[PDB]
């Protein structure tokens, strides 16, 4: 393999012949490129500062791991990966490969109306991708109109792994974007078993169906206001679940609300949309609708094929877990860099 | 009424290979005028259609102390590459918060954040005066022109800078129906609205020497449960002043129609009268001397964050979902077909 300098977003790049014309995209450091060896336009990514705290040489090995195991249409998926270092000694630097896509939903949802048809499909490939990424045991905890991007005809893909692991009892509490998370997090520490993206989508899907924000929290205890006073106060069987006593002591103190019927909120809408709304947005996390089973549902029958929803194969934790030094993980993302495999483009 | 002169550089100008630091687009080089021996930079800005409305708004800017002096812009061939050659006053003094982060004994005052914030102002002022939207004001671009203590705070970086409309917003009523109305699609009111934005993080980040948004997260002005006094937390904002603490709450609302505007916030006493602004000490030069690593993720977060308060109109459109199509949709489609002739026999 053979590089090429070239001075963009404040630093050097020296990537491969085989991408020409790399141009910036703006806030995002990313390029836009053409790939010569598989006659498509992709994007390069240049990790900036990728090992300068323990948080950060280890979250690149972690991060790095995950795309490696991706391989969905709904996904993004990792086409190649590189450095120009030839050896260990002089490893600073990495790069990542993906389609370019063309926007994002949050850009979409301010620029377009979007309509029945626009979510019937772009919230299937979600739940299509969420099947995914659940199946494998993971949780993407960043689900949010600002990581799906979406091409110029309808294809989207699911972004930003930065924040993911796989699901354990006890874990990282204050995780997911408020407007985009779930009840749990504030009221159980240790909680969110796989159901914030989930709620994330219900809050994406009314993001789509409506163009505002269904939650928009001002403070961190707005978003308690926000959310129970469409899904109603936790009755005594639910509250006797919370975790912290100074929560308890709020939640009794709001005027008490129940859940009110969607369709009375949601004007226009899909009598069918409202209704995988109302299972999205269920309190009681252990009732709210799986991803498998909101493929099922009769609003993407225009969309779902059973045979055509792949699995994961599990994906093993291995080092994760682990604390090391700056440079075990810099020699444990330089393993990883260099046997990653491209897929054919069948 | 800017003319791009279209004769070559080197005719007027001498080209040096020194560098000024790496650009977003290519580099910054050094460049003196023979007939002034007056040095400047030099911007490739390769030439598009993007780049000529900017360059456009830029020279609007430009007679405007606390904006960067556009001197001339060129349109020659560079590499092979029809590019629009940028000339700048060279800007010296560095990065707003880096002379901050640098400071012997003399402890950072709430008077000498209001001058700081009062010529921020009087940038935005003219540049909304004019209705141009600046949507990238952060430190990064805010720079000096030397570091001799006699130096002039600059805005920079017009990449995303967009002429809108001067149409004030009707400001939604208090009664509001239970059922959430569908959106009349407005975008061009997060062009405006963005720039108080960055004000208010900007204000925010001088007065204590941090971001409001801890981590994947944004605007929300914490590694625990907390439950109250999380806005401003008092071990460095105990000693600031009531009517500065809910300026940012305006400049920082989470709706852009609702948030203050910037003749507003020229007009607002903190801003107006700024020589009788108290003069109690601060911890930014403190704060930022305690992690000089962590700084550099604000730089980046906050960028971040800023792609949310902005609209990137260079996006595509979905079209209507008959007229794409895609390898998932065809792989339905055509599945579709499958039991029309299973049906058949
Ligand atoms: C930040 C989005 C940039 C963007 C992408 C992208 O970011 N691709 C991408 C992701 C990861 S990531 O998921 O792992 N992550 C974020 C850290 C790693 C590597 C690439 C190469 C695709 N389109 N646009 C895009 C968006 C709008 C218009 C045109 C293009």
């Amino acid at each position: 393999p053979t590089f090429y300098r070239q001075e963009l977003n404040k630093t050097i790049w020296e990537v491969p012949e085989r991408y020409q014309n790399l141009s910036p995209v703006g806030s995002g450091s990313v390029c836009a490129a053409f790939d010569t060896k598989t006659g498509l336009r992709v994007a390069v990514k240049k990790l900036s500062r990728p090992f300068q705290s323990i948080i950060h040489a280890k979250r690149t090995y972690r991060e790095l791991r995950l795309l490696k195991h991706m391989k969905h249409e709904n996904v993004i998926g990792l086409l190649d990966v590189f450095t120009p270092a030839r050896s260990l000694e002089e490893f600073n630097d990495v790069y990542l490969v993906t389609h370019l896509m063309g926007a994002d939903l949050n850009n979409i949802v301010k620029c377009q109306k979007l309509t029945d048809d626009h979510v019937q499909f772009l919230i299937y490939q979600i739940l299509r991708g969420l099947k995914y990424i659940h199946s494998a045991d993971i949780i993407h905890r960043d689900l949010k109109p600002s990581n799906l991007a979406v091409n110029e005809d309808c294809e989207l893909k699911i972004l930003d792994f930065g924040l993911a692991r796989h699901t354990d009892d006890e874990m990282t509490g204050y995780v997911a974007t408020r407007w985009y998370r779930a009840p749990e997090i504030m009221l159980n520490w240790m909680h969110y078993n796989q159901t914030v993206d989930i709620w994330s989508v219900g809050c994406i899907m009314a993001e789509l169906l409506t163009g505002r924000t269904l939650f928009p929290g001002t403070d961190h205890i707005d978003q308690l206001k926000l959310i129970l006073r469409l899904v109603g106060t936790p009755g005594a069987e639910l509250l006797k679940k919370i975790s912290s006593e100074s929560a308890r002591n709020y939640i009794q103190s709001l005027t008490q609300m129940p859940k009110m019927n969607f369709a009375n909120v949601f004007i226009g809408a899909n009598p069918l949309a409202v209704d995988l709304l109302e299972k999205m947005l269920v309190l009681d996390s252990d009732k709210r609708i799986t991803a498998a089973q909101a493929l099922a549902h009769a609003y993407f029958a225009q969309y779902h094929d059973p045979d055509d929803e792949p699995v994961a194969d599990p994906y093993d934790q291995s080092f994760e877990s682990r604390d090391l030094l700056i440079d075990e993980w810099k020699s444990l993302t330089y393993d990883e860099v260099i046997s990653f495999v491209p897929p054919p483009l069948d | 009424g800017l003319q791009i002169k279209k004769n070559a550089i080197i005719d007027d100008y001498k080209v040096t290979s020194q560098v000024l630091g790496l650009g977003i687009n290519g580099k910054v080089l050094q460049i003196f005028n023979k007939r002034t021996q007056e040095k400047f930079a030099l911007k490739m800005l390769q030439d598009c259609p993007k780049a000529r409305r900017e360059v456009e708004l830029h020279w609007r800017a430009s007679q405007c102390p606390h904006i960067v002096r556009i001197v001339d812009v060129y349109e020659n061939l560079y590499a092979g590459r029809k590019c629009l050659l940028i000339v700048m006053e060279c800007l010296d003094g560095g990065e707003l918060f880096s002379r901050i982060q640098d400071r012997g004994d003399q402890a950072f005052t709430e008077r000498e954040a209001s001058e700081i914030m009062k010529s921020i102002g009087e940038a935005i002022q003219y540049l909304h005066s004019i209705n141009i939207a600046h949507r990238d004001v952060k430190p990064e671009n805010l720079l000096y022109t030397s570091k001799r203590p006699n130096a002039i705070l600059k805005l920079t970086d017009f990449g995303f800078a967009k002429e809108t409309t001067s149409h004030n917003s009707l400001t939604t009523p208090c009664y509001t129906p239970y059922y959430v109305a569908p959106e009349v699609l407005g975008p061009e009111k997060y062009d405006k609205s963005c720039d108080m934005w960055s004000l208010g993080v900007i204000m925010y980040i001088l007065l204590c020497g941090y971001p409001p948004f801890y981590s994947n997260h944004g605007l929300a002005i914490k590694t625990r449960i907390r439950m109250g006094q999380y806005e401003f937390p008092n071990p460095e904002w105990s000693e600031v002043s009531e009517e500065v603490k809910m300026l940012i709450r305006n400049l920082l609302k989470t709706e852009p129609t609702q948030r203050m505007t910037i003749t507003e916030f020229m007009n607002h006493p903190w801003i107006m009268q700024s020589t009788k602004v108290p003069q109690t000490p601060l911890h930014t030069s403190r704060v930022l001397k305690e992690d000089k690593e962590r700084w550099e993720d604000v730089k980046e977060e906050m960028t971040s964050a800023l792609a949310t308060m902005r609209v990137d109109y260079e996006q595509i459109k979905i079209k209507k979902i008959e007229d794409a199509s895609n390898p998932l949709l065809l792989k339905r489609r055509k599945k579709a077909r499958a039991l029309e002739a299973a049906a058949l026999a």
